[PDB]
């Protein structure tokens, strides 16, 4: 038991999006797109949460240069 | 989750307890004062909305099972004071969101119909960068710019040092590492708004990506309800989508696709019943009411709505309140609501 | 951000409109009817805390209107009306507004309401819930959350398992039966292999969780020791840990002793001793987490002079990170304030 | 340009910690601390919301399986 309690279970919703939509054909339905969205916005909402942190700690060192 | 039940007492038309039992999925409400049931909810939620003694306060109770049975609980006065109460412990309202953000309910009326339908197709759009859930970035995008004119700014002040300093040991080995920093420093900075477009090129994909899906089931919803005729929903300025409108298209059958209203009708009505069954595909929650909505359709018009209300039913809990004939009996439970107000079955 | 300005109309001893205007780090508030400022900006912003004034030489109101000025990042007013009836009104730069749009830039905790109740809040609290103001400022809180559902989720793929193992002894005996029995098994093997490894991963995000929780716990007590001493100059202060283990239901107790008296426990300390080191704490935890906006109602009534300098002395210092706005009839913090504003009671101010 | 968004500004946002705390020394300092706090705890809270979703797509896996 080891790496991460995150990738670890990266490598695990990946295995059941596979074993439920994703399985053969990978069709595409209703609570399939969903799952998406889900999912998809999030990644855009936590990289805007790095976003702030990013430009936050540039004003910060911006500002140690001056007095 | 699903609501289980909701007490009322000395509220707007409401003299003794009425208390109303509220089954999973589809529940109806009838009369020619019954309107009121909603603004319960609608009040106890927190959304915007002669023959006996007047009362100085307002109690209604939520029942509402939650993954235990959660008692959300609001009080009025003259004065007066307003309490809140969680399992009728007194309680604040930041504190009423929690499980509701870890949107959420949706409470229609005949006037958000028109809300809506009015609003000039700017505005609307909002209606998809929320289902597109585009929101949340552009909040922290902006107050990332609001934070990078900072860091800007603090540039600006350091180029002004740069030319004073343009000429004992400090100044040199100042200088050369001054100018070596701040070119390190307009490079993360470039760079930032280069993440703003990317993130704006996903905002977007983001966008239309659900916005392409709102429009299919518009069509699909449409046809269902009249029976059928084309409906799309138009984009004013295709690009510059971030800050673009859209416009609403609907051609019932018999007239040809045109604009709406000069549509007039419960057509331009049904449309945005239409619209909404299709918003709710996208992201859907599982409250919803809807307050006398189907009062300008006519009959298998009303049928067919009250059919995907029949069929909506494992999705979410529906509650809707009317006076109309097809949902009534293609109804589920009936509490009847007669002026002083009084329901039960 | 910072508060401009407080719009105050009827509301509770309020009769005119008594404008307050609230300069950018400390201002001040004096009286023996004053108190009522603090609950204005409690009322508008939506916390817990008649409430429209009927005074008696004047005619009875039957609505409330309190505005704040507030600039963000723009000038943004937020404004709150009360009837009888009566119904409720809510403005953003006076346009109508629903409440779940007050948080907003809330959100994307806030602002710390701190009066002598509060601070009795705290110190009486059985040591068991106090660990939730840790557990806050751990920042452990969310965590508890999502992990809770996904616990509640987990029972769920578990029980459809217990219904799986059903049918897979009623399949103990055409072509049907042996390929969904080695394929149901199959799966259902891999699929406890899945829920085994969740829980597993609950361990190490509770593992972080905690590691999370007293990483910042040991910062509060840092603080809170340092903190103590800046002010009773000083003593030794500690946080105790009821059940040392078993943190995330474990609790917190308060140990202080103020300079003469030996370590010892908290009230049996009585004084304003007891005061202070809550004070102590509370300027602490405002280390781990801050907030820009703190008001303080009537705190330091229980302190002597010095004392009540020190930790006027501690806002004097504490501008620069947050806006401070405490009322009180105190010497120690009135000259070494920056703004008062006079309230005498119906009630008027100004400075 | 190229990769992607999060991982460059993880470039970076590293980049920056750096030239600020961890300059010669590595000075622990309040707002050091406090930096390391709010970015530690995010991503037990990230990971928190991959949790749920794995836990979800179980049950929903969990229960394809039967009728």
């Amino acid at each position: 038991t080891f790496e991460g309690p995150l990738d670890l279970l990266l490598h695990l919703i990946n295995r059941l999006e596979i074993d439920i939509y994703d399985i053969p054909v990978a069709k595409i339905t209703e609570q399939y797109l969903l799952y998406v969205h889900t999912m998809r916005v999030l990644e855009l909402d936590i990289a805007s949460e790095y976003l702030v942190m990013a430009a936050t700690l540039l004003s910060i060192k911006s500002r140690m240069l001056l007095p | 989750m699903f609501l289980k039940r909701l007490d009322v007492i000395g509220f707007k038309s409401f003299a003794e307890r009425i208390s109303v039992d509220f089954v999973k999925g589809v529940t109806a409400v009838v009369g020619p004062g019954k309107s009121n049931i909603t603004d319960a909810i609608r009040w106890v939620l927190g959304e915007q909305s002669l023959a006996e003694v007047t009362l100085t306060l307002d109690n209604d109770d939520h029942f509402l099972p939650i993954d235990h049975e959660v008692s959300v609980t609001r009080r009025v006065y003259r004065s007066g004071e307003s309490e809140f109460l969680i399992n009728n412990q007194p309680c604040r309202l930041k504190d009423i969101i929690d499980l509701f953000m870890d949107e959420a309910f949706s409470i229609i009326s005949q006037g958000k119909v028109e809300e809506i339908l009015s609003s000039k197709a700017e505005d609307r759009r909002s209606i998809f960068e929320e289902a597109a859930g585009v929101l949340k970035y552009k909040t922290r995008k902006k107050k990332a710019e609001n934070k990078l004119f900072e860091t800007q700014d603090n540039l600006n002040r350091v180029e002004d040092i740069l030319h004073e300093l343009e000429g004992f040991e400090r100044v040199n080995e100042r200088y050369k590492f001054l100018s070596e920093q701040k070119e390190d420093l307009t490079e993360a900075k470039n760079t930032l708004f280069q993440v703003i477009e990317e993130m704006d090129e996903e905002m977007t994909k983001r966008f239309n990506d659900t916005f392409v899906q709102i429009r299919s089931h518009f069509d699909q919803v449409f046809r269902s309800l009249f029976g059928g005729g084309r409906a799309e929903l138009r984009l004013t300025d295709p690009n510059d989508l971030l800050h673009s409108g859209v416009e609403i298209i609907a051609q019932p059958p018999g007239k040809k696709l045109q604009n709406l209203n000069l549509l007039s009708g419960g057509e331009r009505a049904l449309t945005a019943i239409a619209l909404l069954f299709s918003i709710l595909k996208v992201r859907p929650v599982p409250f919803c009411v809807l307050d006398e909505v189907e009062a300008a359709l006519d009959e298998a018009n009303v049928f067919r709505f009250a059919q995907y209300l029949k069929k909506y039913s494992s999705d979410t809990q529906f509650i809707v309140i009317t006076h109309r004939k097809g949902t009534m009996e293609e109804a589920d439970v009936l509490y009847g609501v007669t002026m002083v107000s009084k329901v039960i079955s």
